[PDB]
């Protein structure tokens, strides 16, 4: 979470009121409500898995308590298979 | 000062078959008399044909061209050139 | 078998059916069409004219006793000339059955009040007169329910918008709530749901 | 010469300074399903739409923004309109023209229509 | 020699070859289909057109299947409703469930049709393909996961495109759709793949994630990029602009739309004029109100008349911006109203509509049996034309020339070279060429609008007025003579009298120079005098925006309702998708305003008044979809005869070679970021 | 075409004239039960207003259907059924002045 | 929650806030979208 050059904290969005713009008024006395926590970030922190099989499921964990189950291809060394839905990361090894 | 002069006339209207006759038998020489003079020819559908005349600052005056003989048209365009 | 498909039950269908031509028998005059859904309802499509004749005729005892008005609505279709269809649901207590007779107007034609008739009408008929632009001739007293007293178009009428033309706010000039053109904060987001393939064969209308 | 302007209740400037334009909506391309363009459609002219300070969503003050409405045939959409004393534009109906398939062209022994793969 | 069938016992008279699936439209059941498009060739692989004919043992394709008079297509049959059952279960056995997060999602002809012929649950209980992405370029967002080898995508490739390099590689269920290699499909109908695609396979780039088919309002305009005139759908959510679909009108676009028409709309995101800018005391422009520009504005126009104050008028204007432009400066006494673009003065000019306009219309192109392209690159210069120059030249076996740098334009053409001298050779007889031409029964020729724009255009137009002629000696209802034009407003700025090209402005520099959206940079400050007063008038500050003492934001053509003519002298109206940004007014409101403030008010108060303008103007302008036109081609190749101008040896080179050329040619379209990288994948 | 109330356009503007008298005859009355601030003549002024909004009507059934609704409002009236509030949006007195010429239309906004 | 422990995340909150209306913790509302349309920024140089 950076913090704009107004001062204000950018959002995961990336919204950040101008100085010129004139609705930072509403955070005079009050605070903007601003999530910590990034997703982009965190997604990233999670290790890359390695599956030696070419194609693979996930369905995000809990089953029934995740997301729809796709298949998702390895083929490509050079670049992982993401997960539409949960955004993790498989590789075939080597 | 005339500008422009615009002839409306029907492609299949028997009121233009005169305006129809003038295009075809005597616009080449009115083009050739009046070389820099633009003479904008344009189809009107279910209308009169009618000529305008353009003159300087914008005054514009229609005349009806409807059931005219290609000579009359000839002589109401002469007009409208000499003023 | 078919839990999922609704059962059918043929002799009810029979009987709307026989009891529908014996209506169209009786009063000719009146009757231009009549037809049972195949969910077992009988309607009746009358002329304007006959309203209080054949509601009269169902009330009374000829070998049928609809001595209750069930509803009384309009369905505006602006496509048809005679926009509005002022639909009768009644119900007889003595045969335990429901008929629905149908009769059209135009904005500009009014139809004869049925509170004679029926007498429960009263309320029904000033509620299609405040929302449609019905007017039933002869009723004891026509005026506006569930409008604003001042409400000037006639909504539910497919040309009125739902958001209206007007809005109420309290201003402190005037010390008084007063009526200013609607101006929503989040337009009401028209979707487009429509699928672009045909649903049900069965109504397919001709290409003509 | 019906006129139901008086009594629709429909404020001067919106009976005045709306053009209405019935047309059959054209099928969406992405789609190959012809159903959608089968009855005629009576749509309002577009107005402003500006954000709310507030959060950003889109206001509008036409009421007949969302107004649509569906008519069987052209000149029903029309006498409606005229009805309802709404200057009206029509766009003729557009309908796909017939067209000559032939899966033995694919395979042409001299013109151009064979196809390589 | 129509034969009858029967569609559920209802007798339809077809012509023979008619497919079952015509048969079933021509009594109005539409058999399901994946496969199948009309314009397209057909393949039957989709399998979901299986219905059963009565007595007939076997179901048939509806699409690949051509009627036999007595059969009756039982369309609703259990036979046919179970085929259609078990061809959806398997394209949906692999397919993957991306529905959510899937951009096609709302919009899907495999939704709708699981939804109307196929069953409610699934019995496959083993595991579903994955096929690795291709990378196809920068526009279609490809997820091969998806792609149900419908092979609409390839068909198409190969005729409407011309492209073939979109291919099958493998065999069964491994069989995958795409280039084997990692080869980028470019081309200008390249995006049309992605409204082909019944399933998300292949997406819109930019478009993806933005927004739901249900959500958008769907609004009916017309392109402006080109002057070809396609019909467009602006779809907007919210008041934005998401994205622009093609719009179906048989004569002009089938179905199709150039990468330009389709994906420049970001362009209008950007680099805005939204609000009244006036020069400063430093000499910089600063945000001023509407009534201290239009004051200034008139002021200079009150000081000066004639030839002080003339007008240059952009590719991308509108007609009821042009006639109030015209009738302003006219009421100043002055006809110095010019286009950027430069059309032989010489002759009838434009006095005769068909000296200007594609006389044979595009639909003609069909029935042309042979075409003679001119100094034009049609594939760059409009698209939709070369498209249907193709068509022609695939089913009907259509001959074309090409005089000009030797370019790919996806069909095989016969080059007789480059020199313009060849259009003397072919007037005279010498040339082979000619021959074909006399034997030909229905030939045309095209002379694009590039060409008149060299030094040498009114003897070009006059060589190819000369072969016209020798044509029509040789051998009517057909017409031979045709001006392709590549800027939407020359054709209604030549119908409402403003003189092509900005030499009038050269021979007489003005003191107050008007320039509505013109972008081209024809004329420039140095060409002007010293103390010239510039008004802009546009959308988008490009480049005559930064040269302008006075910049009057402008609407766009999403922005606004407008007249803009087509090639073929059609005049189509746009309609309001968005509201103009910011301060920004429609144009003729503008010049209106200017008028009223002036002291010289001009008649015309709301736009149905300024369309009867036009009507007065040009009556032809207010009737819209109408390309019948009149034939004057007799006086006008007289009046050519008159003046002798010797063609220059240059060569003819279309100012397009190449697609990187076509991406960014007008404000919109340089704004836009898609059609920058698109440039950028082209060149890199 | 079946009458509503007149065969013809004079019956209409008989009943017109009636519907008129009642009105103009009930306005002081109005005024002085709803305690509003308007005079008598600025009320029958837009009653005459409103009546003259109508005129342009050329139909026996419209004119009908007219007089009824404006018997209905005078009911109301006469009644305590419409509030101050009501009986004053006839005054449209908070919405500011709409300009009508081109210029100020086109400063203003968008709106044709 | 001492006999069930609730499932540890990361993201979860360490320490619980109550209704925070009427003070200087209050939520305000705002748009989380940029701005659509960009505007042509005139240039620095007299010409
Ligand atoms: C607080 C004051 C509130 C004012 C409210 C008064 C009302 O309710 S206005 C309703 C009256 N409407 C009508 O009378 C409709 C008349 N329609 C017509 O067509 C007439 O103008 C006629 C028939 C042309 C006759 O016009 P003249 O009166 O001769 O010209
Ligand atoms: S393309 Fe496939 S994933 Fe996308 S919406 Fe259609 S069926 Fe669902
Ligand atoms: S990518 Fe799309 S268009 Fe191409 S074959 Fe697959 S489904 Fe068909
Ligand atoms: S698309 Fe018709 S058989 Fe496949």
């Amino acid at each position: 979470v950076r913090t704009s050059p107004t001062g204000e904290k950018v959002t995961h969005t990336g919204q950040a009121y101008d100085d010129g713009d004139y609705r930072r008024v509403r955070f005079s006395d009050r605070q903007k409500e601003v999530n910590e926590n990034f997703a982009i970030d965190l997604i990233a922190e999670q290790p890359v898995s390695e599956v030696g099989s070419r194609v693979i499921s996930c369905d995000g964990g809990g089953g029934a308590l995740g997301h729809p189950r796709v298949y998702i291809n390895l083929d490509k060394e050079t670049k992982t298979g993401t997960c539409g839905y949960c955004g993790l990361q498989f590789r075939q090894p080597h | 000062g005339l500008r422009e002069i615009r002839i409306h006339l029907c492609q299949r209207s028997p009121g233009s078959q005169g305006v129809r006759d003038f295009i075809e038998k005597r616009y080449v020489e009115l083009k050739k008399a009046n070389p820099d003079l633009p003479i904008l020819i344009r189809e009107c559908s279910d209308v009169q044909p009618k000529l305008w005349a353009r003159y300087a600052f914008g005054q514009e005056k229609n005349v009806s061209l409807n059931n005219f003989s290609a000579d009359q048209v000839t002589r109401t365009l002469e007009n409208v050139l000499s003023g | 078998t078919r839990p999922t498909i609704r059962p059918r039950n043929d002799v009810v269908h029979k009987q709307l059916s026989a009891f529908g031509q014996y209506v169209a028998e009786i009063l000719p005059k009146y009757v231009q069409q009549v037809q049972v859904s195949c969910f077992n309802e009988l309607e009746i499509f009358i002329h304007p004219d006959g309203v209080i004749p054949v509601l009269t005729f169902l009330r009374d005892h000829t070998n049928a006793q609809f001595k209750s008005l069930a509803d009384l609505t309009a369905v505006d279709v602006p496509t048809r000339q005679n926009r509005f269809e002022i639909v009768y649901n009644l119900l007889s207590l003595r045969f335990n059955s429901r008929i629905r007779v149908k009769t059209y107007t135009d904005e500009l034609t009014p139809i004869e009040s049925s509170v004679t008739v029926y007498k429960a009408a009263n309320w029904y008929e000033r509620e299609i007169w405040d929302m449609f632009g019905v007017f039933f001739a002869n009723h004891p007293d026509l005026r506006r329910i569930l409008t604003d007293y001042g409400f000037e178009g006639h909504p539910f009428r497919k040309d009125f918008p739902l958001s209206g033309y007007v809005e109420l706010r309290y201003d402190d000039e005037v010390k008084r709530v007063v009526a200013e053109p609607v101006e929503l904060a989040q337009e009401f987001r028209k979707f487009d749901l429509n699928s672009p393939w045909e649903a049900f064969p069965a109504y397919r209308q001709p290409p003509e | 010469k019906l006129d139901i302007t008086t009594l629709t209740g429909v404020p001067e400037e919106h009976i005045k300074t709306r053009k209405v334009r019935i047309f059959v909506p054209a099928r969406n391309n992405m789609q190959s399903g012809v159903n959608n363009t089968k009855k005629w459609k009576m749509e309002f002219d577009t107005r402003e739409r500006w954000e709310n300070p507030l959060m950003g969503w889109s206001s509008t003050a036409d009421p007949l923004s969302n107004l649509v409405l569906t008519f069987s045939t052209k000149e029903d959409a029309v006498a409606f309109a005229e009805k309802n004393g709404w200057s009206f534009d029509v766009e003729e109906r557009k309908v796909p023209k017939p067209k000559s398939k032939s899966y033995g062209a694919n395979f042409s022994w001299n013109k151009r229509t064979r196809v390589s793969t | 020699n129509l034969i009858e069938v029967f569609v559920d016992g209802q007798s339809v008279m077809v012509e023979p070859g008619t497919t079952v699936l015509q048969a079933c439209e021509k009594v109005g059941m539409q058999i399901p289909r994946f496969c199948y498009h009309e314009r397209l060739s057909v393949a039957g692989n989709c399998r979901m057109c299986l219905v059963e004919i009565e007595k007939a043992p076997k179901v048939v394709a509806a699409c690949a299947m051509p009627v036999m008079k007595g059969w009756n297509i039982l369309t609703n049959s259990e036979k046919s409703k179970k085929a259609r059952e078990g061809v959806m279960e398997f394209l949906l056995a692999n397919h993957p469930l991306d529905c959510p997060i899937c951009d096609q999602g709302g919009e899907c002809d495999l939704q709708d049709q699981s939804m109307m012929f196929g069953s409610d649950r699934s019995r496959f209980l083993e595991g579903k393909r994955a096929v690795e992405d291709k990378n196809i370029g920068p526009l279609v967002k490809t997820i091969m996961t998806r792609c149900i080898q419908c092979t609409r995508c390839i068909r198409f490739a190969s005729e409407i495109a011309g492209v073939d390099d979109l291919g099958t590689t493998g065999r069964g269920n491994d069989m995958q759709v795409g280039t084997y290699i990692e080869k980028m499909f470019m081309s200008e109908l390249s995006g049309n793949i992605i409204d082909i695609c019944p399933v998300g396979a292949l997406t819109s780039k930019p478009y993806a994630f933005t927004a739901r088919p249900w959500e958008t309002r769907k609004t009916e305009s017309i392109d402006v990029m080109d002057a070809v005139g396609s019909n467009i759908v602006v779809s907007t959510r919210t008041g934005e602009v998401m994205r622009i679909l093609p719009r179906m009108h048989e004569d002009i676009n089938e179905e199709w739309i150039s990468d330009k028409t389709r994906f420049a709309y970001d362009g209008l995101k950007r680099q805005r004029l939204t609000q009244p800018m006036i020069r400063n005391e430093k000499g910089l422009l600063t945000y001023t109100t509407w009534e201290d520009a239009l004051s200034r504005v008139a002021g200079m126009l009150q000081s000066f008349q004639g030839n002080d104050v003339a007008a240059i008028a952009g590719g991308l204007v509108d007609a009821e911006a042009l006639v109030a432009l015209k009738d302003l400066l006219n009421r100043v006494d002055s006809d110095s109203l010019c286009t950027e673009e430069v059309f032989p003065t010489a002759g009838a000019g434009t006095d005769l509509r068909s000296n200007y306009l594609l006389n044979t219309t595009i639909a003609g192109v069909e029935e042309a049996d042979v075409i003679l392209l001119v100094g034009t690159n049609p594939r760059f210069e409009a698209p939709l034309f070369n498209a249907r120059i193709r068509k022609s030249w695939l089913h009907n076996d259509l001959k074309v020339a090409l005089i000009g740098s030797p370019v790919d334009l996806t069909y095989r053409y016969d080059h007789l070279g480059d020199s313009p001298k060849i259009l003397q050779d072919i007037a005279s007889g010498n040339h082979p060429f000619s021959q074909i031409l006399k034997e030909a029964k229905k030939p045309m020729v095209v002379l694009g609008s590039s060409a008149l724009q060299r030094s040498d255009g009114t003897a070009i137009l006059a060589a190819v007025s000369n072969i016209a002629q020798n044509i029509r000696l040789s051998s009517g209802d057909w017409k031979v003579m045709n001006i392709l034009h590549r800027i939407a407003s020359q054709v209604a700025a030549l119908d409402l009298g403003y003189k092509p090209g900005v030499e009038a402005i050269r021979k007489n520099p003005p003191k107050v120079l008007f320039l509505l959206g013109a972008d081209g940079g024809c004329i420039t400050r140095q060409d002007l005098p010293k103390d010239c007063f510039i008004i802009y008038q546009g959308h988008h500050g490009d480049v005559g925006a930064p040269m302008a003492d006075v910049i009057l934001p402008g609407a766009a053509y999403t922005e606004k309702s407008a007249t803009y003519v087509n090639t073929e002298g059609r005049a189509q109206q746009t309609k309001v998708a968005v509201t103009p940004p910011g301060l920004a007014r429609e144009d003729w409101k503008i010049i209106r305003a200017l008028s009223e403030i002036a002291g010289m008010t001009l008649p015309y108060d709301t736009l149905d008044q300024v369309r009867s303008r036009l009507e007065e103007v040009s009556p032809n302008l207010v009737r819209y979809d109408d390309v019948e036109g009149a034939n004057y081609f007799q006086q006008a190749n007289e009046l050519s005869k008159l003046v002798n101008q010797q063609l220059l040896a240059d060569p003819l080179v279309p100012p397009q070679l190449t697609i990187k050329d076509f991406y960014m040619t007008d404000s919109i379209s340089r704004a836009s970021q898609t059609m920058a990288k698109c440039v950028k994948a082209v060149t890199e | 075409v079946k009458p509503i109330f007149s065969r013809d356009m004079n019956e209409a503007k008989r009943r017109v004239r009636e519907l008129y008298r009642a009105w103009y005859r009930e306005v002081p009355n109005t005024v002085h039960l709803f305690q509003l601030d308007i005079s008598v003549k600025q009320g029958r002024d837009k009653v005459r207003e409103m009546f003259m909004k109508n005129a342009h009507v050329t139909d026996p059934r419209v004119v009908d259907l007219l007089v009824i609704k404006g018997k209905m409002e005078l009911e109301e009236t006469i009644n305590v059924w419409k509030q101050r509030t009501h009986i004053m949006r006839f005054f449209h007195e908070t919405e500011a002045p709409r300009p009508t010429d081109f210029l100020s239309k086109f400063y203003v906004g968008h709106d044709p | 929650p001492t006999t069930k422990p609730p499932t540890a995340r990361k993201y979860i909150w360490t320490n619980h806030k109550f209704n925070v209306s009427g003070t200087p913790q209050q939520y305000v509302p705002y748009s989380t979208t940029r701005k659509k349309i960009q505007e042509w920024v005139p240039p620095s140089t007299p010409y």
